[PDB]
């Protein structure tokens, strides 16, 4: 009965919420197909939103003037790190220990370090400050509390590939590289008490959603399709770069899946974080853009 | 949810409730649209004529006598109990077949002697 | 026993390549996949389709060779078990869970059947849809329905679950 | 109780939507006149029934 | 035009207006009735529209003298640059400004050109003639002294 | 069974009856919003029985009517799950029987009625039991236990109820006492 | 058939006097006003569905109260364009 | 205009936010009560007239 909009909250999606408010898997990498009869499986209205003349929609009918668009989901057969968090990232992996889920830090000290939370919750500029002394103080050890301390290689950065100079040998400080899986895997065993001592919270934020799982995909009515002349139809740069996605993820599943040459792996890999990475942000640093066909780089 | 919160509610018979709906049918009588009770409303009365076995002062005070018999008697049971009429053992048994606890022959006659007063004699 | 369980979970996945595989990575402690596609006669390309589910389970691990000589990776595989008594129970905690689900919706739920060698088990809701015919076969539609297995499943899974449940 | 410049114009502005949808109007007679006009009569008579809610 | 919401003390007026239909200038464009459909007063006849109007309608009439409006020079440096002032009709082209309120705009006469826009709903037309009108503005809030006066 | 409900919402009165008492003016207003309801949770509305106390008015920028709120009693009818409940059979078809119970029906099919072999005699609308020659049609009083609730629309005339009376001591009220010997 | 705009400096303009009441009105009215339904405990936009004629939200399925909220579709598309991306803009209305 | 505000309050100003958007992303609120927020959702802002609250008991007799 006509309420009004009290406040607003941000936060990440949840790979759970996004399958639940996701309506259609788009599967079928292709635009319209052609000149007629404009209607496909994949990435147009498959229960998706509607711009034809054809009142097909998700039960509700709803025609294309006023029908807000439905959102979809990719499920991505591997993870994938998101571009804008990777500094962060940084801050987290190499302020804490692997294996265990502390912060490298006494109980004592994480004890006193709770009263400067409740005195400080409005001023966001003067928490920054007590933050990073304690991603200052947590880089410079090697003594974890609660694994005994056995020697914790250091990390690496930039653009979005990881490393860590360890020793398997003897002495040795080969660079392994690391894996989106990898990574994931070892930021699920922080435990939700302490998020707050870093710059998350346990139930809106959780840090393993960091690294993208699913894709949520833009409804039709966001991706319009402008005609050039009169018959031609310029496809919108969403669409395109969607469909390129879609064409990468079909072939990466069947040649995994079925013959293993292993090297294919390899490329595979950083080709769809490079891909991502410009879907995100087209203008990315290290990042050639993706353009279509003409030289206008995409938006 | 009906509005903000629920704070408070009450088990009612059957023909207690009858004299409500009568009394809600008595207005409306407006005549300025004639307001007929609408269809559900309307069926509900013609149920509740049939099956009122009791005086509806008479059914209160059995609902409170009811409630003090028995610690595990609620007011919810008391109320069914009413509603149904028990005549003996054998209906009290259909009643509790799949409550908690089942009464005994014994402690279910001296709530049957309770119940052999305002017996309708019909 | 901890060498035997470790044997039958993959048997559950790949069958006895599987096991062949498992058994030809903890004899040699490094190898690449051709080195352990000669061991037990398998194709490589069979023994590696294995090797990644076990990946994806975190009980399979490998470190990166550079050939000096081709410029090109080869991989030395060895294992990491100190994963093993949990995965035992954080699979089958939540498979339970699921089986807990199944039980919990088996009191209030499913009552007719088709009367067929296929298609029984109607819900209540495709009931009233159906209007008492079946819209599959065309037989006249039955009920309360499968109450012996309500009481056998839920004789099926309440034991697995307190050996689990500790 | 002296209004504030801020508290008089909202009073009006309130009182003549409702003027306009109907609520009866005390002697404001006068040969037709906009709902607005209808609104500062009945104020400058002091007869307005709407009280401000002063935090406090 | 304004939308007016015809009541009971000024049926009358509005009656004749709607017949005037869209030519004359005490005229009437648009009739909407409560269901919210906008009919047109334009086409062949207006007669039967103009019949029993039946309360709860409401009729969009020309500006007649004295409905608020206000007034802006455009750019919009100070805060008095807009104004609400009342309306009076003449027959030419030009706006017509009175000259005292001419420190204010800043205003010259050589060609320089104003807009005015006007407010509808009842809540904003009321707001604006008791808060912005001219006359609550002869000192200026920059320096204690007046600043609408004698040229 | 029913329920006595004493429930406060917020009721928005019109301007049109601006001149009249708060409570039996709220009462009218709010009387169109609930009659005819079924509230998942509580269940049927039937009928506002009165508005015991009601608070002052505030205005809000932009519609003009007045917020009040109010106190009220409300009466409900609930048919909670395995609720031992009577009623009258108003209705035959050749596959089921449908029971008014109050203010809805009750459909009970022909295989859950009773521990026999029942027939549908086809010329007429009654059906036959093949060992006992019980006869069950058209306007017989009935006792009944609930077995599930269908709660899917806000319209009362969209959720179905289902029974059953396969227990000792159910069904035609007639049977029961023939066999109770 | 156009004229001047009403930008930056406008707007400043009239808060400075205080009209709040008709800023509103004519910045924003002069477009269009859609309402969606916005659930309470969840903060994500509901769905409703013709023919049957009901409303319905994602995680909590009809029990949960859902709200009217009228907003200008200008920032309905914006809340969108945070939806594409991996950020949850939950809506948390507040009682007249 | 650098320092704290409501999130919103810096979108439309120096787009750059990216970096400083994304921030904010990590566990944070908004009520509103700034200016250009509640300008562009459509509420009355909480300056002006905005600020006062009515209250009116309802027999009235006309008289
Ligand atoms: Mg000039
Ligand atoms: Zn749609
Ligand atoms: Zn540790
Ligand atoms: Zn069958
Ligand atoms: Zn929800």
């Amino acid at each position: 009965m006509k309420k009004v909009i009290g406040s607003i909250e941000f936060g990440i999606l949840s790979p759970q919420e996004i399958r639940k408010m996701s309506a259609a898997e788009i599967t079928v990498p292709d635009t319209y197909d052609d000149d007629g009869y404009p209607i496909e499986g994949g990435l147009m209205d498959k229960r998706l939103g509607v711009i034809d003349p054809g009142l097909r929609c998700e039960t509700c009918g709803a025609r294309a003037g006023e029908c807000p668009g439905h959102f979809g989901h990719i499920e991505l057969a591997r993870p994938v790190i998101h571009v804008g968090f990777a500094k962060t990232i940084h801050r987290v992996l190499e302020s804490t220990c692997r294996e265990c889920g502390r912060i490298k830090l006494t109980d004592e000290e994480i004890e006193e370090y709770m009263q400067k939370f409740e005195v400080m919750g409005d001023r966001k500029g003067a928490v920054d400050k007590l933050i990073k002394e304690i991603h200052k103080k947590a880089k410079e050890r090697m003594v974890c509390p609660h694994c005994g301390a056995p020697q914790f290689p250091i990390k690496f950065e930039r653009p979005t590939i990881y490393w860590e100079l360890r020793k398997d040998e003897e002495g040795n400080e080969y660079k392994h590289r690391m894996m989106p899986s990898e990574v994931r895997d070892r930021l699920e065993k922080i435990p939700d008490k302490d998020l707050p001592l870093l710059g998350l919270h346990p139930e809106k934020s959780r840090p393993e959603w960091m690294v993208l799982t699913v894709l949520p995909v833009p409804p039709v009515t966001m991706r319009p399709s402008i005609t050039l002349e009169s018959g031609i139809r310029a496809e919108d740069d969403l669409t395109h770069k969607l469909v390129d996605i879609i064409r990468i993820n079909n072939r990466l599943k069947s040649n995994i899946e079925a013959g293993a040459p292993q090297l294919i792996i390899e490329d595979l890999w950083d080709l769809l974080q490079y891909h991502v990475t410009t879907y995100i942000n087209n203008e990315t640093s290290g990042v050639p853009p993706a353009k279509h066909k003409s030289g206008r780089p995409l938006k | 949810m009906i509005g903000r919160k629920k704070l408070e509610e009450h088990y009612i018979t059957i023909a207690e409730a009858k004299e409500l709906l009568e009394r809600r049918h008595a207005e409306g009588l407006a005549e300025n649209p004639e307001e007929p009770m609408f269809y559900e409303a309307r069926v509900s009365l013609e149920h509740a004529e049939r099956f009122a076995k009791l005086k509806p002062e008479q059914a209160r005070e059995l609902k409170e006598k009811l409630m003090g018999l028995f610690d595990w008697i609620n007011e919810r049971i008391a109320a069914k109990l009413v509603d149904i009429l028990p005549e003996d053992y054998l209906d009290i048994r259909v009643i509790f077949a799949k409550e908690e606890y089942m009464p005994t022959p014994e402690e279910a006659e001296e709530i049957i002697k309770v119940i052999d007063e305002y017996r309708p004699l019909e | 026993r901890k060498n035997k369980e470790l044997l039958e979970i993959a048997q559950e996945i790949g069958g006895e390549e599987a096991v062949e595989v498992v058994k030809a990575l903890e004899k040699m402690k490094e190898a690449t996949d051709e080195e352990l596609a000669e061991a037990t006669g398998i194709r490589v390309n069979t023994v590696r389709r294995i090797l990644y589910m076990l990946n994806d389970e975190g009980l399979a691990d490998f470190k990166r060779i550079r050939d000096p000589e081709t410029g090109w990776y080869y991989y030395y595989w060895r294992l990491e078990t100190k994963k093993l008594p949990e995965i035992i129970r954080s699979r089958k905690m939540a498979e339970l869970k699921k089986l807990k689900e199944m039980l919990e919706e088996e009191t209030s739920e499913i009552y007719y059947w088709c009367g067929t060698e296929g298609h029984p088990k109607l819900t209540f809701d495709e009931a009233m849809e159906y209007e008492f015919q079946c819209p599959i076969c065309g037989k006249m539609l039955m009920q309360y329905d499968n109450t012996h297995i309500i009481e056998e499943l839920k004789r099926r899974i309440e034991e697995l679950e307190i050996e689990l449940g500790l | 109780f002296r209004y504030t410049r801020f508290e008089k114009a909202r009073i009006i502005g309130a009182r003549a939507l409702q003027i306009a949808m109907g609520a009866p109007v005390l002697i404001d007679v006068p040969e037709g006149i906009t709902p607005l006009q209808a609104a500062l009569l009945e104020f400058e008579k002091g007869v307005i029934p709407i009280t401000v809610i002063r935090p406090s | 035009t304004v939308p007016e919401k015809v009541t009971e003390f000024n049926y009358e007026k509005l009656k004749q207006r709607v017949l005037n239909g869209p030519e004359k200038y005490p005229g009437a464009n648009y009739v909407i009735d409560p269901e919210g459909r906008r009919i047109r007063l334009m086409e062949s006849n207006r007669e039967l529209i103009a019949e029993k109007l039946d309360i709860g309608w409401t009729v969009e009439r020309h500006l007649e003298d004295g409905d608020v409006v206000l007034f802006n020079r455009q750019p919009s440096l100070h805060r008095m640059s807009i104004m609400a002032h009342r309306v009076r009709v003449m027959p030419y082209r030009t706006f017509r400004l009175n000259l005292p309120v001419c420190p204010p705009y800043n205003a010259d006469f050589d060609g320089d050109e104003m807009n005015l826009h006007v407010p509808q709903t009842e809540e904003a037309q009321a707001e604006a003639k008791i808060l912005m009108e001219v006359q609550n503005h002869i000192i200026s809030p920059r320096y204690g002294g007046p600043l609408i006066a004698g040229i | 069974m029913y329920k006595l409900l004493k429930v406060k919402d917020v009721v928005r009165i019109p301007p049109r009856m601006f001149t009249m008492d708060p409570k039996e003016a709220a009462k009218i207003v709010l009387r169109e919003t609930y009659e005819g309801i079924y509230d998942r949770d509580e269940g049927v509305v039937l009928a506002i029985l009165d508005v015991e106390e009601i608070s002052e008015g505030v205005i809000v920028p932009g519609d003009g009517a007045t917020y009040h709120e109010a106190i009220f009693n409300v009466l409900v009818w609930e048919p909670r799950n395995q609720e031992v409940v009577e009623g009258e059979v108003v209705e035959m078809m050749p596959y089921g029987a449908f029971i008014r119970i109050g203010p809805m029906d009750g459909l009970v099919h022909i295989s859950q009625l009773m521990d026999d072999y029942v027939v549908f005699d086809e010329k007429n609308r009654q059906f036959i039991g093949k060992e006992t020659n019980r006869v069950l049609k058209l306007g017989d009083y009935v006792r009944a236990r609930i077995i599930g609730v269908s709660v899917k629309s806000r319209v009362i005339r969209e959720n179905k109820i289902n029974m059953t009376m396969r227990q000792p001591g159910l069904g035609k009220f007639e049977w029961i006492e023939k066999e109770k010997k | 058939e156009g004229g001047l705009r009403f930008g930056e400096m406008e707007r400043d303009v009239l808060i400075g006097h205080g009209a709040a009441m008709l800023l509103i009105e004519r910045l924003l009215e002069e477009s269009d006003k859609t309402e969606v339904w916005v659930c309470e405990s969840c903060g994500h936009l509901a769905l409703e569905d013709k023919r049957r004629g009901k409303v319905y939200c994602p995680v909590c399925g009809e029990d949960e109260r859902i709200s009217k909220v009228e907003m200008s579709y200008a920032f309905k598309l914006l809340l969108d364009e945070l939806k594409a991306m991996v950020i949850r803009p939950s809506l948390r209305l507040k009682d007249r | 205009v650098g320092e704290k505000a409501s999130v919103l309050a810096r979108a439309a100003f120096e787009i750059t936010t990216q970096h400083l958007f994304a921030a904010a992303e990590r566990g944070e609120v908004d009520p509103l009560n700034g200016v250009v927020e509640n300008v562009l959702i459509g509420q009355p802002v909480p300056v002006g007239t905005g600020i006062v609250k009515l209250a009116m008991s309802l027999p009235l007799r006309p008289k």
